[PDB]
RNA sequence: CCGAGGGUAGGGCCCGUGACUGGGGCGAAGUCGUAACAAGGUAGCUGUACCGGAAGGUGCGGCUGGAU
RNA sequence: UGGGAGAGGGUGGUGGAAUUCCCGGAGUAGCGGUGAAAUGCGCAGAUACCGGGAGGAACGCCGAUGGCGAAGGCAGCCACCUGGUCCACCCGUGACGCUGAGGCGCGAAAGCGUGGGGAGCAAACCGGAUUAGAUACCCGGGUAGUCCACGCCCUAAACG
RNA sequence: CGAUGUCGGCUCGUCGCAUCCUGGGGCUGAAGAAGGUCCCAAGGGUUGGGCUGUUCGCCCAUUAAAGCGGCACGCGAGCUG
RNA sequence: GAAUGCCGGCAUGAGUAACGAUAAAGAGGGUGAGAAUCCCUCUCGCCGUAAGCCCAAGGGUUCCUACGCAAUGGUCGUCAGCGUAGGGUUAGGCGGGACCUAAGGUGAAGCCGAAAGGCGUAGCCGAAGGGCAGCCGGUUAAUAUUCCGGCCCUUCCCGCAGGUGCGAUGGGGGGACGCUCUAGGCUAGGGGGACCGGAGCCAUGGACGAGCCCGGCCAGAAGCGCAGGGUGGGAGGUAGGCAAAUCCGCCUCCCAACAAGCUCUGCGUGGUGGGGAAGCCCGGGUGACAACCCCCCGAAGCCAGGGAGCCAAGAAAAGCCUCUAAGCACAACCUGCGGGAACCCGUACCGCAAACCGACACAGGUGGGCGGGUGCAAGAGCACUCAGGCGCGCGGGAGAACCCUCGCCAAGGAACUCUGCAAGUUGGCCCCGUAACUUCGGGAGAAGGGGUGCUCCCUGGGGUGAUGAGCCCCGGGGAGCCGCAGUGAACAGGCUCUGGCGACUGUUUACCAAAAACACAGCUCUCUGCGAACUCGUAAGAGGAGGUAUAGGGAGCGACGCUUGCCCGGUGCCGGAAGGUCAAGGGGAGGGGUGCAAGCCCCGAACCGAAGCCCCGGUGAACGGCGGCCGUAACUAUAACGGUCCUAAGGUAGCGAAAUUCCUUGUCGGGUAAGUUCCGACCUGCACGAAAAGCGUAACGACCGGAGCGCUGUCUCGGCGAGGGACCCGGUGAAAUUGAACUGGCCGUGAAGAUGCGGCCUACCCGUGGCAGGACGAAAAGACCCCGUGGAGCUUUACUGCAGCC
RNA sequence: GAGCUAGCCCUGGCCAGGGUGAAGCUGGGGUGAGACCCAGUGGAGGCCCGAACCGGUGGGGGAUGCAAACCCCUCGGAUGA
């Protein structure tokens, strides 16, 4: 439920903020809290490789448990939801009747002293973590392995998910976020429901400086620049293109298909994405 | 105004000191070619 | 002290007038088409939307003040 | 107090038919369309037929000259929440009523905002016909929109 | 071309006369007044403002008149820019 | 003898400019060969959120003392940051190391690369971050939290006592954290005192006073008091914290809970130890048995790891505590006490500057802390002053032009000019009051006005204290006084109307452009299913991201409002298992060379044979593009209408002589006495037009335009005055430039602009202050222009390669 | 060679004083309940004024300079990109 302000400057004209409703705790777990070692886009050899990056807000990260096929059978209850800084969408803090703790990406819908399971037999429930192939057909889910026991990869932003679709032999049929089809092995594990915070989308930076806070510093056009610089540097006054659009580095940035070829994974795609 | 020689030790002996000549192809060439003109300093001094 | 009024500055309402501009009314015999009245030759009207020299047309939903 | 009928409203579920698209099979010289055509589509395998899948919207028969609501309006089926209303009994209150300038709320369609959705349909638009013309009627396409949520708009042959 | 700074203005002048005014004339289709045209004449004089970077030009208000040209389109080791 | 030659020497310019902030000097005494310049005294001026004081860099003996003055010092010099010599820097507690980690760097394992080398988990290094024990005073010519004095403290070793399951690089707790605002209580610091101490003072008309002037504290162990921080206790279960665990985590039960207790800091007090002024007298002595007290103000510092709110969600590791493992429980550890032990480096001095960075004793640059008092609303602003520190290392005169910086100006008031450029005006606070428009915030300090000192009287509330007095802080009313004038000095908006552009705050060409440019929230297209795309790299490896389509890359557009039309023929991109073309390779009809021959060797057609290209489609917020001629209405004119050619389609809405309009100062209207600019219109738009976005838009702007009011030395039109220079004298003393010079005007001549040639004219020799017409004056081997088969950046459907991708 | 300058990373520090007065909260009003209104409290902001600090708008000076970019007056930002 996004929050508004008045226009008292010209930038809170527009501005505006996440509620942070569904917050019931402000610092972290100590225990799962690791410095995030910031880079400002540059690699180890120390140049830019993104450009426009740096300057936001210091951070830690928050250890995040995208198994938890770890701790198959073993409860949890839902102890906190916490603001995460190093995604969009909010955290869960799990404590284990074993006495360890976790976090979890954060469902919708989920409620604080509520338990959560993992594994085979687990419920059908928001916030539980089977195999793909435990789950029915028709179910939305979300935190989606991708290949058996590496790891949540799918559908974590806020308010993402991936819908099951039907089986076909020891894969089922998911429709990601993006709306392509994709066979995943029906032992990756998946939690039930779709990620929460679904207003995240609806934020308005509102000013420049918001955007600063972010890490993301200010990105210049290619047809504000020098041919030195870029393919639509140049020119006497302002230019159209004058050829077809391009990145700094030449190649074609309007329609050109780019995922390679001849990739294994071609054989797993069925349908390329919608809209 | 701010000019362009803003003397520091611990710049100057980690940029131009032995230690930084002898760990590269480079700088020991540098040594080399100093040492065989004769010169009476191979490095710069500061004093540390 | 108050004080006619004069001065300075800023408001409100009304009247007249203005390059140009909007449509309106009227005017024996202009130009374009033929929308409506017969099922008026696509039943008509309608609120709205979009479009088109023009009347209009078309979409959506409504009315019979529609014929057979 | 005790009963009844009902597409009255809100929410969430969920059922089959059909259209479209995708896949597999089978099959070949046309299909579609009209007053007649053409555009369109089809040997790069269409149409027609069969099995599988996705998705949206609308709910055939019952169905009526029917029913409900204050009106706008409401139609698969199920559950929940909820309004109105009628009848019976003749039990309670004791005129506590009628209307109602303002006010407040509701208010078909189209339209607007922010997300979402998008099968069919279709303003605009394109093409094919027709015609003196044809910014139309007819045909092949087709974007908003038609659908959902929230918030606006507040119109009507909102009519008996 | 081992540099002769370039438009306009400002300042400062000085010169020519094919004279704008003032002085002297002849002719007039010169009654007078006022003009026209030509001749002599360079002593002095030849305004303020609106517009534009402007020179120029147009306009306002005047004036005896509001001259036209040369001096590296006078003048940036004088200023402006 | 020339090369703007090279090296050196020495001239000219010239006794010329200058002598480095306009904070400022004068006199007496002394020293000395010599004194504006050194020392001392008195007087004057300047800084005082510094121009004073303390740290950190950097510098490296410049420190102190004696003896010196050749050079250095912009003059002088007896002086000096200079020369010579001697002296000077003292630590368990300050800083750094024998402690910890951060980025980063390095790097057993491991990975990669022709070589050189590049990576890389742990680990190690790495600090101005974490951690850790010293405060006050005295002393030297020069060091001091270092020496000394007083009172405190830390670790290591060993011993004694008491206690305990002791024991770690392993487990856990803790360390441990943002921004803004902020409570209570204190301290630093400060103001006042009719109280306490003090050498004295009475002047010049008055005052012997509740007079003036000076001072009225600092440190301190335990204990105690005040204010805070940190922290629940017990039991039962236990599968997690990569072994173990009695610790931690999770579950349950009992009790405690805005407490308390325990603990830990700060402040106060505290044995004790110190300090102690003016004034006077020669840094010292005295004052002095110095006194050392009360009230008020009060931090941004302390208690602190405090509290609240917010979103952008805020290091690590060690010290420390707790758990246990090997082990070992004659040990070991813990607590107390005692004795012993306690190393290396720095320490002088300068440090907003004459000692650092700028070639200079250079008006520039340089991070942190302290930074007193009064008044002005506040304040680190401003004026003046304390402590302290200076008068800026050439002076003395004169009182021209001219220049700079400054003050004033009769009448006028933008007439100045490209332009109100510049300079006036306005100026703080309190109160009255305030427009279109608007996105409802704003526009707003709109505009425009009134008030402002001092005295007396009456009075309201707050803080401290006690509820009072006193002190302190906000006020209210009445009556008066003075001046030209009361934010009386200093610091401190001129305003309004209307256009263009850009929404806005921001950013930029270091050193000629700050803008309309870039950025910006926002909008759209597009790529990307994750070992993502993309980027850097030969690679390994990184970034992306410990992210996952509400995400990440690329591109354009640029808040917001209302919108964004038609063309897919060409180019691009996307789709298309057909067809055409297509390299290596497959195939081998059929030939050829050689050999006696088996053979060996060579050429080789059909046909099979990818991507790409052809071809069929799609696609505009992809590259882009969006017509011509002729006719027509019952006045004329003009054409709603028509004809025909052409195109892939012929520019829609909106806007328009515009940041775009050539003709052009279009035409008309407004504003003006007058308007090439401006604003409003018209539309025959040379040559607007819809995300290289179209049209608007409140607010914003050191942007660019037009107007008005206010006010002015901008101007008519100049005058006077101030100081710093210019000028003169003493001291010191450059520069570019320079073929040599005994270097005049005119009219001619000349390579076409002559001091230098001809003919005239004019002219005694040599300077000083001035002005700039000439010496085609100086400066820079023209940056415009061309030339060179000269160079370099940049582009592309120029050529040819290469990376990359297929 | 990044001791200048550009960007980023780690760790510290700094921003006098004054002004405006958002959300929220409380109370009150309102209503079927609401929205909402008023008052108080509150202290938000690439908010306002203005030192330090960071800039460099206009003009003047300087131009073999104090200075190979300085000086004076004026001017921009100053809790934030
Ligand atoms: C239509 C125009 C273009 C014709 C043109 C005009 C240019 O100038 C002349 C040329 C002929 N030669 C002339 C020439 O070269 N002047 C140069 C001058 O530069 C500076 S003056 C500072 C100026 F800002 C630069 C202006 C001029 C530079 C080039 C020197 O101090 C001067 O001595 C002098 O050298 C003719
Ligand atoms: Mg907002
Ligand atoms: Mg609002
Ligand atoms: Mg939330
Ligand atoms: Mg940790
Ligand atoms: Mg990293
Ligand atoms: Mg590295
Ligand atoms: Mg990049
Ligand atoms: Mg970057
Ligand atoms: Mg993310
Ligand atoms: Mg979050
Ligand atoms: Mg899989
Ligand atoms: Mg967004
Ligand atoms: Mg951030
Ligand atoms: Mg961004
Ligand atoms: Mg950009
Ligand atoms: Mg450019
Ligand atoms: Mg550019
Ligand atoms: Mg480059
Ligand atoms: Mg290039
Ligand atoms: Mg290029
Ligand atoms: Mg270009
Ligand atoms: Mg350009
Ligand atoms: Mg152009
Ligand atoms: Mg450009
Ligand atoms: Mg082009
Ligand atoms: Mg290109
Ligand atoms: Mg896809
Ligand atoms: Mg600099
Ligand atoms: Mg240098
Ligand atoms: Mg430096
Ligand atoms: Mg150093
Ligand atoms: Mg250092
Ligand atoms: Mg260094
Ligand atoms: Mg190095
Ligand atoms: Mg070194
Ligand atoms: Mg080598
Ligand atoms: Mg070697
Ligand atoms: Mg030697
Ligand atoms: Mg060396
Ligand atoms: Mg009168
Ligand atoms: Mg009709
Ligand atoms: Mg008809
Ligand atoms: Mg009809
Ligand atoms: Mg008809
Ligand atoms: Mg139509
Ligand atoms: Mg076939
Ligand atoms: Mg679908
Ligand atoms: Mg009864
Ligand atoms: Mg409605
Ligand atoms: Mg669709
Ligand atoms: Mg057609
Ligand atoms: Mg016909
Ligand atoms: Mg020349
Ligand atoms: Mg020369
Ligand atoms: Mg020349
Ligand atoms: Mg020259
Ligand atoms: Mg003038
Ligand atoms: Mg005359
Ligand atoms: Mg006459
Ligand atoms: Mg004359
Ligand atoms: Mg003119
Ligand atoms: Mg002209
Ligand atoms: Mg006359
Ligand atoms: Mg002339
Ligand atoms: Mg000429
Ligand atoms: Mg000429
Ligand atoms: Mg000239
Ligand atoms: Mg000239
Ligand atoms: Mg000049
Ligand atoms: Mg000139
Ligand atoms: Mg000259
Ligand atoms: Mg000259
Ligand atoms: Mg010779
Ligand atoms: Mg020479
Ligand atoms: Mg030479
Ligand atoms: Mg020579
Ligand atoms: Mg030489
Ligand atoms: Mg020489
Ligand atoms: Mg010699
Ligand atoms: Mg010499
Ligand atoms: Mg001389
Ligand atoms: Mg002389
Ligand atoms: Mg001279
Ligand atoms: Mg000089
Ligand atoms: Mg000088
Ligand atoms: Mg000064
Ligand atoms: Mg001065
Ligand atoms: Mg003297
Ligand atoms: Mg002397
Ligand atoms: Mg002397
Ligand atoms: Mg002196
Ligand atoms: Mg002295
Ligand atoms: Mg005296
Ligand atoms: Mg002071
Ligand atoms: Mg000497
Ligand atoms: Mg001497
Ligand atoms: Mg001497
Ligand atoms: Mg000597
Ligand atoms: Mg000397
Ligand atoms: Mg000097
Ligand atoms: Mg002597
Ligand atoms: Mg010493
Ligand atoms: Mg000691
Ligand atoms: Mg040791
Ligand atoms: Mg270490
Ligand atoms: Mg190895
Ligand atoms: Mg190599
Ligand atoms: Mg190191
Ligand atoms: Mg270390
Ligand atoms: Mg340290
Ligand atoms: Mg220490
Ligand atoms: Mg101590
Ligand atoms: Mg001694
Ligand atoms: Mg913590
Ligand atoms: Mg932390
Ligand atoms: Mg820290
Ligand atoms: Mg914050
Ligand atoms: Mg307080
Ligand atoms: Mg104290
Ligand atoms: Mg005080
Ligand atoms: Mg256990
Ligand atoms: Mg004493
Ligand atoms: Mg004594
Ligand atoms: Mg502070
Ligand atoms: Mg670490
Ligand atoms: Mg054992
Ligand atoms: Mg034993
Ligand atoms: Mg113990
Ligand atoms: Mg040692
Ligand atoms: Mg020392
Ligand atoms: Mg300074
Ligand atoms: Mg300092
Ligand atoms: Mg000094
Ligand atoms: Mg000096
Ligand atoms: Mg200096
Ligand atoms: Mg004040
Ligand atoms: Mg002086
Ligand atoms: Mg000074
Ligand atoms: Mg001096
Ligand atoms: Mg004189
Ligand atoms: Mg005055
Ligand atoms: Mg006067
Ligand atoms: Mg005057
Ligand atoms: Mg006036
Ligand atoms: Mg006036
Ligand atoms: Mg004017
Ligand atoms: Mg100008
Ligand atoms: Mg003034
Ligand atoms: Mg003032
Ligand atoms: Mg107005
Ligand atoms: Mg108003
Ligand atoms: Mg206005
Ligand atoms: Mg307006
Ligand atoms: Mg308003
Ligand atoms: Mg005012
Ligand atoms: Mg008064
Ligand atoms: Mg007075
Ligand atoms: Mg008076
Ligand atoms: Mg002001
Ligand atoms: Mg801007
Ligand atoms: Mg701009
Ligand atoms: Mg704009
Ligand atoms: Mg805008
Ligand atoms: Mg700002
Ligand atoms: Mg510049
Ligand atoms: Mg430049
Ligand atoms: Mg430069
Ligand atoms: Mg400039
Ligand atoms: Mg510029
Ligand atoms: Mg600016
Ligand atoms: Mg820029
Ligand atoms: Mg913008
Ligand atoms: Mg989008
Ligand atoms: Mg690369
Ligand atoms: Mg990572
Ligand atoms: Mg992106
Ligand atoms: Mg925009
Ligand atoms: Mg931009
Ligand atoms: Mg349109
Ligand atoms: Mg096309
Ligand atoms: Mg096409
Ligand atoms: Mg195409
Ligand atoms: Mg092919
Ligand atoms: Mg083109
Ligand atoms: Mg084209
Ligand atoms: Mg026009
Ligand atoms: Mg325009
Ligand atoms: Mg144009
Ligand atoms: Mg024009
Ligand atoms: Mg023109
Ligand atoms: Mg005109
Ligand atoms: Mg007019
Ligand atoms: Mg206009
Ligand atoms: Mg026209
Ligand atoms: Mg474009
Ligand atoms: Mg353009
Ligand atoms: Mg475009
Ligand atoms: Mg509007
Ligand atoms: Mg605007
Ligand atoms: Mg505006
Ligand atoms: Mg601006
Ligand atoms: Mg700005
Ligand atoms: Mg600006
Ligand atoms: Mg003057
Ligand atoms: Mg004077
Ligand atoms: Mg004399
Ligand atoms: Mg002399
Ligand atoms: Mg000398
Ligand atoms: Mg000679
Ligand atoms: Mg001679
Ligand atoms: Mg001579
Ligand atoms: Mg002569
Ligand atoms: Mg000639
Ligand atoms: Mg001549
Ligand atoms: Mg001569
Ligand atoms: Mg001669
Ligand atoms: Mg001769
Ligand atoms: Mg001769
Ligand atoms: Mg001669
Ligand atoms: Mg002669
Ligand atoms: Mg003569
Ligand atoms: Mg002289
Ligand atoms: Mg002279
Ligand atoms: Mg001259
Ligand atoms: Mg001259
Ligand atoms: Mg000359
Ligand atoms: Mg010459
Ligand atoms: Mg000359
Ligand atoms: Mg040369
Ligand atoms: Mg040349
Ligand atoms: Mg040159
Ligand atoms: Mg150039
Ligand atoms: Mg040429
Ligand atoms: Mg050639
Ligand atoms: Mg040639
Ligand atoms: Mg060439
Ligand atoms: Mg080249
Ligand atoms: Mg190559
Ligand atoms: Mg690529
Ligand atoms: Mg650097
Ligand atoms: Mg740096
Ligand atoms: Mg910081
Ligand atoms: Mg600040
Ligand atoms: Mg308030
Ligand atoms: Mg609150
Ligand atoms: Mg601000
Ligand atoms: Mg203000
Ligand atoms: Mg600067
Ligand atoms: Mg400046
Ligand atoms: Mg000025
Ligand atoms: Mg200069
Ligand atoms: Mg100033
Ligand atoms: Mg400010
Ligand atoms: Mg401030």
């Amino acid at each position: 439920a996004v929050k508004k302000f008045k226009p008292y400057t010209p930038s809170r004209r527009f501005m505006t903020v996440a509620d942070f409703s569904e917050i019931t705790k402000t610092e972290p777990e100590k225990s799962l809290v690791k410095p995030l070692k910031k880079t400002g886009g540059r690699n180890n050899q120390g140049r830019i490789t993104v450009r426009f990056r740096g300057g936001g807000h210091k951070r830690l990260y928050r250890i995040i448990d995208f198994k938890r096929w770890d701790k198959v059978g073993i409860p949890a209850k839902v102890a906190a939801i916490e603001y995460d800084p190093n995604r969009s969408a909010r955290i869960a803090l799990l404590h284990y009747v074993d006495g360890e703790k976790r976090y979890i990406i954060a469902p919708d819908g989920l409620q604080v002293g509520q338990q959560v399971v993992a594994g085979p037999d687990a419920p059908i429930q928001v916030g539980n973590a089977l195999p793909l192939r435990f789950i029915p057909v028709g179910t939305v889910v979300h935190a989606v392995e991708l290949e058996p026991k590496k790891g949540a990869k799918l559908a974590r932003a806020a308010g993402t998910s991936a819908q099951i679709q039907g089986r076909e032999g020891d894969y089922v049929i998911l429709r990601l976020p993006s709306g392509e089809l994709r066979k995943v092995h029906g032992e990756c594990y998946a939690t039930v429901g779709a990620v929460g915070n679904a207003d995240h989308k609806n934020i308005v930076l509102g000013k420049a400086g918001r955007s600063r806070w972010l890490g993301r510093r200010p990105h210049v056009r290619g047809a504000a620049m020098n041919p030195v610089d870029h393919p639509h540097g140049g020119g006497e006054g302002r230019a159209p293109r004058g050829r077809p659009p391009a990145s700094p580095w030449g190649w074609q940035t309007k329609g050109l298909k780019t995922r390679k070829r001849r990739k294994p994974s071609s054989r797993f795609i069925i349908a390329r994405r919608k809209k | 105004m701010k000019r362009t020689w803003q003397p520091n030790r611990r710049k100057r002996a980690k940029t131009h000191g032995f230690r930084a000549r002898m760990r590269t192809p480079g700088g020991r060439k540098v040594l080399k070619r100093r040492r065989q003109k004769g010169r009476w300093r191979l490095t710069p001094a500061v004093r540390k």
